[PDB]
């Protein structure tokens, strides 16, 4: 779980940074959680007064989006739901959002 | 083995026709020996002006573009080739299969000498960078810089100097320097375990070397074998056989001043984890150690798990 | 010995469109040429999980992050206007005939039995029964599936296009005329000699059904209603989705000539317990339960192939059902 | 004896969309063509009022809570300052033979459930549920937060069956009180007539027109409708107020819950106020689980042993077995 949302980190740090220019335009809607996680720098010619937006913005909204939609495509045991492997499962997908937010929360900073 | 006080680097290093053959039985990437003695050949053509030295050594291998192509719609793949010159009579020459790849990595290097304070940090690490611009890399040439503009500096920092959270606040300047790549790493411990759970019939390491990198399908207690990292296996290193020969005893040397031993080469086990997995940058160079008696020459990566 | 060809085919007689509904103001329904479509649109929903769970695990831990934090969606609902009371359903219904005339076969021995066969049927009593049976199921509102229930005056007119214009008009009421009893007057035996002419090849037939029934001043009306996947998707997308056309809520034609062809008052469990769809196996889906077993004799398969290899005859009953669902359509054969 | 796999029913009390108006005085006597209240929208200024972490060691979260604020949009659907009434009128319809299953499996549990079912009605009538129902029409519970500070919540419920009214129903809601199970003179009469409705005797159209006095120009709450992720705080993100065509509206499944209390059997304070009758009988106003499958208040226990293990319950559990088998709702495995 730990190993396949780092590599999805990684391959989506890779892959998103291909065009040098973006900025906020119409289906942003990504942008909101992806506009410095899973989005690369953007231009150089906007107003110098916003280094906030994006130093601020970060690995809580994206990060903890990427979390929920890991578990709410995969889930854990239904009818074992109080046994120690749905534990341990939900314990690496808090460890692997926090470790997502932790490398990707500096998209501006 | 000295821990070192630098981490040097080179961001990204274009080279073009590397040698993709590096054993008699892999074929994918250039061997990490050769990294290492590109650093040692940086060292001998910086290190004498600068009081340095230059022993590790980072592999991030950003994009790998091979040359290859399958012959027939089989599941092997053909390496092509290059053609050759005309003999003296001049019909055709004596074609020998050598391999050809394209790749791009960057070089965490490690400066354990004591020329870091006689000398500020973008002068040292603009002319590495001006000595590694135009050597050989594996059996290829490293391709200059255009008009892009943006990776053209070439970083340092300090190891000895600063706290734990700067120590941090470098290495997430340095693994964001390398987004994309994927790091290479040599495991005893993963093998020594394979060799550790299939003892049971034999010790042989080349069959657990051949079982290890596989789509390995097995029935009911479809099911393919799974992992967390991906796998390789790399040339890690020289074993050689020979009782070690009198510079003068050989025909036909390179040169007539240091000794010749014949080698087959060793087999490891190497992986692919991203940067962003093992915490300390000093974790992911390639030191090698030798020794003259025992015919053992390695290419290990220390100081990691 | 004659066998049962591979593939047999039948068209669809009794080809409905669709329904598409609109709403205006009672005693205004006579001017219903320029009256507003019903428009489907979206709703939020915040649920509460009230299914029969499991009570193999009760803990009020995963109860309470359930009640806490319910499930949340859209869903989308045809309604009314505001100023308008009626439900304008209209959609139109041809009737082609030639009806044991097959579209595919592999036999021409089998073929021609069966001509004959449905042939002798004609010749020997009319297509007068189903023919009142289908005039029923258009003279009361079937067609309207659930807004009938809850309804104060349906008035239902069935038209007759013949050329570009309405050659008879009937004007009916969906409750005078009872749902499950089986009456005749002399309008629905009109009606039935329409059919009839239609379906025995002697002319053409376009009867288009406009429906006005009351429900109330916005009350929620029910169009049919769509399929999307959904296996618990991110963000909590749609759940229900209804039918529509070009800005206008609607029915499907396959509801429409289900609720038609509602005939069988034979399967033999009961008879009181209303008409059941026509089909195969005759199965009501709405009770899970298949009418009509290969238990017993009483099948389609085996009425017709019986009534067709061996010249055997079911009652007149089963020769009604038989050649129902073969003017249903269906593919038929292994 | 067990039973049927999918059990469903209809959603008997189908209440609509309600249309908020308002207008000038007296001529709520025959308010006809009143304007209506829409849904327009306004910015606000979101300085951060959420909690905080103890030990605020950074002064960075105090420069950026206030140096980088938010700008987002809220809509407020205050009324016409020329207006008072916040007439909140829809239409409610009773469709009855409430135990007859919209789609049933099992034939044998469809006997004992529709025998039961005749057995209540005939032998304890729904009287009951009558007069509970028009005591949460009588009052504006159905409303769930326009009702708190106002001079005269002045319902006017009238009956319809043609193209006429019949008679004026005149109330309050503050002479008529909030939780009282009463049982006056012409609200028994309405609760005849829903009685009449609900058993299955006939057929009935309620609509419901409810002079909620709020202010000249004061706010009011219509439903707030959802959101997705393809949208930024610029773009009404925050609340969005539900509307029909030009006019704010309340959505039909949040009355149709805010209209069938029958359920003031819970086992902690009936004297705390009731609540909305579910299976599993919970609130999620106030979070809490009560009725727990632990207990045997589960309605599934009920209905399990009123029907299968053929164990009947208290009075008071079968009005609510039957407000619960009259609300609708998936049943079955």
């Amino acid at each position: 779980v730990a190993q396949i949302c780092d590599e999805a980190l990684q391959y989506a740090a890779r892959l998103r940074e291909l065009e040098p220019g973006w900025s906020a335009t119409p289906g942003c809607q990504l942008h909101d959680a992806e506009q410095l996680w899973l989005d690369p720098l953007r231009a150089q010619t906007d107003e110098t007064f916003l280094q906030r937006r994006l130093r601020g913005d970060w690995p809580a909204e994206v990060g903890n989006r990427f979390a929920n939609w890991l578990n709410r495509a995969v889930s854990s045991d239904s009818q074992i739901l109080g046994s120690p492997e749905a534990a341990q499962w939900s314990q690496e997908l808090s460890k692997e959002l926090t470790m997502f937010k932790e490398i990707l929360e500096d998209e501006r900073d | 083995v000295t821990d070192p006080e630098a981490l040097l680097l080179l961001p990204r290093l274009s080279i073009q026709n590397a040698n993709a053959i590096s054993s008699p039985l892999t074929w994918g990437f250039p061997s990490p020996g050769a990294f290492t003695g590109f650093v040692h050949a940086l060292q001998r053509r910086v290190g004498i002006s600068l009081d340095i030295e230059l022993d590790g050594v980072g592999i991030v291998c950003h994009r790998f573009e091979a040359q290859i192509s399958q012959p027939a719609g089989k599941r092997t793949k053909v390496f092509n080739l290059t053609r050759n010159p005309l003999n003296r009579d001049g019909s055709t020459a004596a074609i020998v299969e050598e391999g050809r790849a394209h790749l791009e990595v960057s070089l965490l290097l490690g400066v354990h000498g004591d020329g870091l304070d006689d000398h500020p940090a973008q002068e040292i690490a603009r002319q590495v960078q001006e000595q590694a611009g135009a050597m050989r890399l594996a059996g290829g040439s490293i391709l200059p810089w255009c008009n892009e503009r943006f990776p053209a500096p070439n970083a340092e920092l300090l190891m000895l100097g600063g706290s734990d959270e700067q120590r941090r606040k470098n290495q997430r300047r340095l693994t964001r320097r390398l987004l994309p790549g994927f790091a290479l790493v040599s495991r005893e411990a993963l093998l020594q375990q394979h060799l550790e759970t299939l003892r049971t019939t034999l010790p042989e390491a080349t069959t657990l070397d051949a079982l290890l990198d596989l789509c390995r399908i097995n029935f009911e207690p479809w099911q393919v074998r799974d992992k967390p990292g991906w796998l390789v296996p790399i040339p890690a290193g020289y074993n050689a056989l020979s009782p070690l020969y009198l510079p003068g005893e050989v025909r036909n040397a390179r040169d007539r001043e240091t000794p010749l031993r014949f080698v087959e080469n060793l087999f490891g086990l190497g992986e692919w984890l991203s940067p962003h997995r093992v915490a300390a940058l000093s974790d992911l160079l390639w030191y090698h150690h030798a020794e003259p008696d025992k015919g053992l020459y390695r290419w290990s990566t220390p100081r990691f798990v | 010995i004659l066998s049962t060809a591979s593939v047999l085919a039948f068209e669809r007689k009794l080809d409905p469109s669709d329904a598409l509904m609109s709403a205006g103001a009672w005693a205004q329904r006579d001017a219903s040429q320029e009256w507003p479509a019903v428009t489907v649109r979206e709703k939020s929903v915040r649920g509460t999980i009230s299914n029969r769970l499991k009570t193999k695990d009760r803990d009020p831990a995963k109860l309470d992050a359930s009640i806490q934090s319910p499930n949340l969606q859209t869903v989308d609902v045809a309604n009314l206007p505001s100023d308008a009371d009626t439900l304008k359903v209209r959609f139109t219904l041809r009737v082609l005939g030639g009806a044991g005339t097959p579209s595919a076969c592999n036999d021409a021995a089998y073929r021609d039995k069966l001509l004959q066969t449905v042939a002798t049927y004609v010749n020997d009593q009319g297509f007068a029964e189903l023919a009142r049976r289908y005039a029923h199921n258009l003279a009361n509102a079937r067609f309207l599936w659930r807004n009938r229930v809850g309804a104060e005056a349906v008035e239902v007119r069935i038209n007759h296009i013949r050329q570009g214009e309405v050659a008879r008009a009937w004007r009916f009421d969906a409750l005078a005329i009872g749902l499950r009893d089986f009456k005749a007057d002399a309008e629905l035996d009109a009606l039935a000699e329409l059919i009839a002419s239609g379906l025995s090849g002697s002319g053409h037939v376009l009867l288009e059904v406009v429906a006005f029934a009351r429900i109330g001043d916005g009350q929620e009306v029910f169009p049919s209603q769509e399929l999307i996947l959904d296996k618990g998707d991110k963000k909590g997308q749609k759940s229900k989705t209804l039918y529509s056309v070009r800005d206008a809520a609607a029915i499907h034609s396959q509801k429409i000539g289900n609720a038609l062809r509602t005939i069988d008052t034979w399967y033999p469990d009961e008879d009181g317990l209303g008409p059941i769809a026509v089909e195969p196996y005759g199965s009501v889906t709405s009770q899970g339960k298949a009418y009509r077993q290969p238990k017993q004799k009483l099948d389609f398969y085996t009425l017709l192939d019986n009534w067709v290899l061996r010249d055997e005859a079911p009652a007149v009953e089963q020769q009604h059902y038989v050649i129902a669902n073969l003017i249903r359509g269906g593919v038929f054969g292994e």
